[PDB]
């Protein structure tokens, strides 16, 4: 329901707004002097730019020029098929597993260090408090 | 007075926060770390170089690329100390009891 | 020649880097060539300390 | 044997962690009273954002079951926002115990699909957002890192500012939102690197003649620009 | 019956109110905070001194899970913070020389 | 400090 | 009009939908968040008995089973789903009749109240301005 | 201009992105679909095709989102 | 008219039912939102109410629905 | 051997699109650095008895906006020298 839509907004021309048109701007036209320059410096056989030739010396790696239909329009396309490398070890990540949850150093360093840390605090205290607790029982 | 500051002023707003009365230190807020790869690092380093799980746990240590320390409890040394035994007298300085000694640790680390 | 020019030929702080809309500059760099590169007539040179 | 005697000073001593606590327990001990955080703020799901979607400000939808009940962004903050410390204001922008669209997958199955597809990562469902210290450290080890790979590097600083926009626009939890504001300092990047490039291998043009209307006015000054 | 576990929990909810009566602007919060905090326990004010001067590995497990505790770096101007932080510090040192900790994820 | 804390 | 509306009528059928979604999800949410701690009370108690008391924590009614909708109401004058029996032309109503030099009321068609339609073709509707003796444009 | 005759490598920031790439999607809209108008594609004309028997409907009133109260 | 002065009494068909309950609708509308107007009710007034700084965008394309083939 | 009886490549992880690219003239999410003067553009100036640009601001190309103040927005017809109405 996007295609052949009706008029959405008005247009109009505020008063007094310019036009900058001629009376004579319908018989005007435009003109480019590319092409008769073009033709001149083919004729005259004046430097020519580096896009008549299809091989690209502007990096590295091999590049050729591809033409839609003239030698003004053109894209560089790369010819290596690009070997790609990883210094990555296959099979040491689960992402879609949560590992918070699960108990082990791999947990813990999905966790942190800090949170280790306090368990480890939390920990001695217990301890502390457990150790008191062993001593007075059996002291008795 | 405090107007609200937009989410793209954050980043500075992390290293230049606004002024409270127990402001951190702003020119020691990039130097605050704590390493999360510290032990992984070191196990991996120790498993690779060729040594048992035992013995990278025996050679493991803590990290010293931490968050530094303060160096007013190295230089008002005495004077934290004083000032804690007075606290622990005078019940956390209720009433202005401990004023004395944290005047002048105030006025030592700041002269004016 | 710049940072000398600044700090009127006396000792500077240590790890002081230009830099120009964020780039920092090389100190074997001329500074006419280093702006044209990075920050094209936009010459606002700015002075921080690199310590990171 | 009573169940933590010495664990509740805040309640043995009136003293309050936050207005909220305050509030509630009747201390009174907060001059300027609490501005509730309101629920809509506190808590809710993922929205749509942009005007150029249909179904702005309507909630993300997944493949499982979710309270369509949105956060809303404060728009009509009050003048004083006392507190202007990040743990105050990113609750303008996110709520801090995370959205309440996470799921709880009655098979692994089912997760690896989501996951396959693109449509979860505990990462993004299953987390709050991050303190000012945790992204503080963040960001300093990643700049230590980013010194240790290449000092003599322009774009370093660059890469370190889209580092701390991401975390500090919660990117784990946001993605696309935090992309929004950091593609601006991977295009400086982007920009550098070339610049680098052209500096350390040699790439100049030829430049042509000055221009006969360089200056506008023959009294303006023609400031040299390399 | 469980001292060192209470006292620790109390000092960490004081900090945090601390620093949110900071944020707020709230001195009369925050200065009840600071008197609130378990200034009379003996077992620190013992480890005080002894944390002031120990050195080595014993230092760097206790500044670490302090770093872990407290990472912000207080200002080196305001006492009240660098007293609360020695406190803190001592109460670890105590409860690392009775029990040392183990930081590391691997262990057994 | 870093240059983009500077806005002046 | 008012009790239509605490009532959902009209909704249409997607706002019911949605209604019907939202209290799904929260009564699932409430369930699960009841089950975790459910669970956690009675592994540390090791006793059933509290998992059995954790089914009396959260009953008014029920949610409908049907909906209604002022949409579903079929609307037409061609539509089948409103024709049981034909009217009888004596109890049928006259459409109002204008006829003059002038003006007319019979080069076109306003529809109904709910399905109205352009009284003017296809072709006059870009000039619409041009049949009027007054035109009060929009707001835009 | 910017590139060719003043010298700048990186003429077009983020907002003139933006408005290339704005423009370019315009354009891809008109010619993908004939007659598109205001509301999709910034464009007004006046000569119209329209079906012959146009309707006209009331829009149906704004979804009811859930909110909290 | 068709009830007390023609005798009939069931004077209103579905039809009629619907547009009864439409003509509800709209007064329900009309009174609860200040200034509706055409496209949720069949109404036009010229002088309203607008906010001062009027945005104008491009509506987004119509929602890609999924289909075979 | 129902476990081969359906792997070209996997779906996207991520994906990009036009409308999370920022766009405006005072949105910060597009400021990174303050643009010179010198470089910046000027808009065009048209002052004279009979009409001018000046009290009004038509927008950018995405960003419009009502040239047209609330109070003379239902009047927009009579500050027009000609007027083509919407088709409805
Ligand atoms: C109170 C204040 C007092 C103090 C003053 C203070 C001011 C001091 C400063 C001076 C002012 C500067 C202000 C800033 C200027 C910037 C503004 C501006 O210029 O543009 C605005 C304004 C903006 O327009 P725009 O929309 O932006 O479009 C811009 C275009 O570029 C241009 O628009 P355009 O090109 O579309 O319009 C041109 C127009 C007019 O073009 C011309 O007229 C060209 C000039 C020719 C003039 C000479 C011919 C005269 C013929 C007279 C004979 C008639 C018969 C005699 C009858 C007698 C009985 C009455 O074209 C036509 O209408 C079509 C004519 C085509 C044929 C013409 C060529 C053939 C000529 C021969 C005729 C033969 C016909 C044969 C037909 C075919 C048969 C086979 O520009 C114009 O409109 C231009 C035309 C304005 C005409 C004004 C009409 C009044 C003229 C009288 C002026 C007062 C006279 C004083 C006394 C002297 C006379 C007695
Ligand atoms: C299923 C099968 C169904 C089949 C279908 C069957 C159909 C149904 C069954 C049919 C059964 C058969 C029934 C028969 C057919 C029924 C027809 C019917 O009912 O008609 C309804 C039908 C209209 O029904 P409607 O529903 O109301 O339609 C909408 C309205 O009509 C719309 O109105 P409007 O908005 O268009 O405005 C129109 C305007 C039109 O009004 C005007 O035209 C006024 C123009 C006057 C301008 C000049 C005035 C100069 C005087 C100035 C006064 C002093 C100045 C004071 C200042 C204020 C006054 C200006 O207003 C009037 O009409 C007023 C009428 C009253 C004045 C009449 C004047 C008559 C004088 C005659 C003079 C005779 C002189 C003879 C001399 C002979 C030569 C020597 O009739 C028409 O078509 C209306 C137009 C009728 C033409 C009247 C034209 C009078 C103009 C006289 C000009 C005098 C100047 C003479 C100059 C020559 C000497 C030099
Ligand atoms: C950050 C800081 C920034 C700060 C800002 C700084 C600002 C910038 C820096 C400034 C630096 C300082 C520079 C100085 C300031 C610059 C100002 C400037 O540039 O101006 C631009 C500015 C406009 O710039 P713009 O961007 O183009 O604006 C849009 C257009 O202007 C819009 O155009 P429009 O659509 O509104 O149309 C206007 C129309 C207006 O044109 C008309 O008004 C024509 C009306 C004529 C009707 C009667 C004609 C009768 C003759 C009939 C001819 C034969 C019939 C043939 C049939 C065809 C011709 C009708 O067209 C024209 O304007 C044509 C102009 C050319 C004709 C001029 C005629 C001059 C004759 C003078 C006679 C002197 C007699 C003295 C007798 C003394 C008493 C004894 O100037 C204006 O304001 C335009 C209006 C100017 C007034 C002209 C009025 C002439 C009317 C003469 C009537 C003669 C009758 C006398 C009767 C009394 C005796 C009985
Ligand atoms: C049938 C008979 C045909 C006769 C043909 C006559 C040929 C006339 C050709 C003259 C062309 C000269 O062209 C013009 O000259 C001047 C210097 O002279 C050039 O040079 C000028 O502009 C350029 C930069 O813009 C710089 O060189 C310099 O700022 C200025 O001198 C212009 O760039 C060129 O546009």
């Amino acid at each position: 329901s996007m295609d052949h839509g009706m008029q959405y907004s008005s247009i109009y021309w505020e008063t007094s707004h310019r036009t900058y048109l001629p009376f004579w701007a319908s018989l005007t036209q435009k003109f480019s002097w590319k092409i008769m320059d073009d033709q001149i410096r083919s004729f005259l056989r004046l430097p020519k730019p580096v896009t008549t030739e299809p091989f690209v010396f502007s990096s590295g790696s091999p590049y050729i020029r591809r033409y839609f239909g003239d030698a003004d329009i053109s894209v560089p396309v790369p010819l290596h098929a690009p070997a790609h490398f990883a210094f990555v070890p296959t099979g040491t990540v689960s992402p879609w597993e949560e590992t918070g949850m699960e108990t082990g150093p791999q947990g813990a360093a999905a966790r942190g260090a800090a949170a280790t840390a306090f368990r480890a605090v939390l920990e001695s205290a217990w301890k502390c408090d457990i150790d008191e607790q062993i001593k007075e029982k059996l002291h008795s | 007075a405090a107007s609200t500051i937009p989410i793209s002023q954050w980043p500075s707003l992390l290293y230049a926060p606004p002024s409270s009365p127990a402001n951190p230190a702003v020119e020691a807020l990039p130097e605050m770390q704590f390493d999360d790869l510290h032990y992984p690092r070191q196990m991996l380093l120790c498993r690779g170089a060729g040594y048992s799980l035992e013995q990278c746990n025996r050679m493991a240590q803590p990290d010293a690329r931490v968050t530094p320390e303060n160096p007013a409890e190295k230089l008002l040394k005495e004077e934290a100390v004083a000032a804690i035994a007075c606290l622990s007298q005078r019940e956390g300085g209720k009433d202005e009891q401990c004023r004395y000694y944290i005047e002048r640790m105030y006025k030592l680390a700041n002269k004016e | 020649q710049l940072k000398a020019q600044i700090y009127g030929g006396k000792a500077a702080p240590e790890n002081v880097k230009v830099a120009c809309r964020g780039r920092v500059f090389e100190d074997a760099d001329n500074v006419a060539m280093a702006v044209r590169a990075f920050c094209k007539r936009d010459p606002r040179l700015l002075l921080f300390q690199d310590n990171l | 044997s009573i169940l933590g005697a010495e664990a509740f000073p805040e309640l043995l001593s009136k003293v309050p962690l936050n207005p909220q606590m305050d509030e509630d327990k009747h201390f009174n001990k907060y001059k300027w009273g609490n501005e509730p955080i309101p629920v809509n703020r506190r808590t809710g799901s993922r929205m749509n954002s942009s005007i150029y979607d249909n179904r702005n400000h309507e909630a993300v939808r997944h493949p499982w079951s979710t309270d369509a009940r949105t956060f809303h962004p404060n728009d009509n903050p009050e003048a004083d926002r006392i507190n202007t410390q990040y743990s105050n204001m990113v609750s303008d922008s996110f709520p801090e115990g995370g959205f309440s669209d996470a799921p709880r997958f009655s098979s692994n199955w089912e997760r690896l699909l989501a996951y396959h597809h693109g449509l979860y990562s505990p990462e993004k469902f299953n987390s709050t957002t991050k303190t000012a210290d945790e992204i503080r450290l963040a960001v300093n080890d990643f700049a230590a890192k980013v010194h240790a790979d290449d000092p003599k590097n322009a774009c370093k600083y660059l890469m370190i500012e889209e580092f701390k926009c991401l975390q500090s626009a919660q990117a784990r939890i946001d993605p696309q939102g935090a992309a929004t504001k950091c593609v601006k300092w991977f295009n400086e990047w982007r920009q550098c690197a070339w610049d680098q490039e052209k500096m350390v291998k040699g790439y100049n043009y030829i430049e042509d003649r000055r221009a006969r209307k360089h200056k506008p006015y023959i009294g303006a000054p023609d400031l040299q620009y390399s | 019956s469980s001292p060192h576990m209470d006292r620790l929990l109390g000092d960490l909810k004081l900090l945090a109110a601390y620093d949110s009566a900071a944020g707020w602007q709230e001195p009369k919060a925050m200065e009840s905070a600071f008197q609130s905090l378990s200034w009379d326990d003996a077992d620190v004010l013992k480890a005080l001194p002894q944390y002031l001067n120990c050195r080595g590995e014993q230092k760097r497990r206790v500044d670490f899970a302090y770093a872990a505790l407290c990472p912000r770096p207080v200002d080196e101007k305001d006492p009240k913070q660098t007293l609360m932080s020695l406190w803190m510090k001592a109460r670890l040192f105590s409860y690392d020389q009775k029990h040392p900790f183990v930081l590391s994820p691997f262990a057994a | 400090a870093s240059p983009m804390l500077f806005t002046d | 009009a008012q009790l239509h509306a605490s009532e959902g009528f009209w909704d249409s059928e997607s706002e019911q939908q949605e209604a019907r979604l939202q209290r799904h999800a929260e009564h699932r949410n409430d369930l699960e968040t009841t089950w975790e701690e459910a669970l956690r009370e009675a592994t540390l108690a090791r006793n059933f008995d509290v998992l059995v008391s954790y089914l009396n924590h959260g009953q008014n009614g029920i949610p409908p089973s049907v909906t209604w909708n002022f949409n579903a109401m079929p609307y037409g004058k061609e539509n089948p789903d409103t024709k049981t029996f034909p009217i009888p032309d004596h109890e049928q109503p006259y459409r109002a009749f204008s006829l003059g030099f002038t003006a007319n009321n019979l080069s076109g068609n306003w529809g109904d109240y709910i399905d109205r339609q352009d009284n003017k073709n296809a072709l006059m509707r870009p000039a619409r301005m041009m049949f009027t003796d007054v035109f009060i444009p929009t707001t835009k | 201009a910017r590139y060719c005759y003043r010298g700048l490598d990186h003429p077009f920031t983020l907002n003139e992105m933006k408005d290339f790439l704005f423009k370019l999607r315009e354009q891809y809209l008109v010619n993908k679909y004939e007659g598109i108008q205001f509301p999709f594609v910034f464009r007004q004309f006046n000569r119209v095709s329209t079906p012959g028997t146009l309707e006209v409907h009331t829009s149906p009133a704004l979804q009811q989102q859930p909110h909290f109260h």
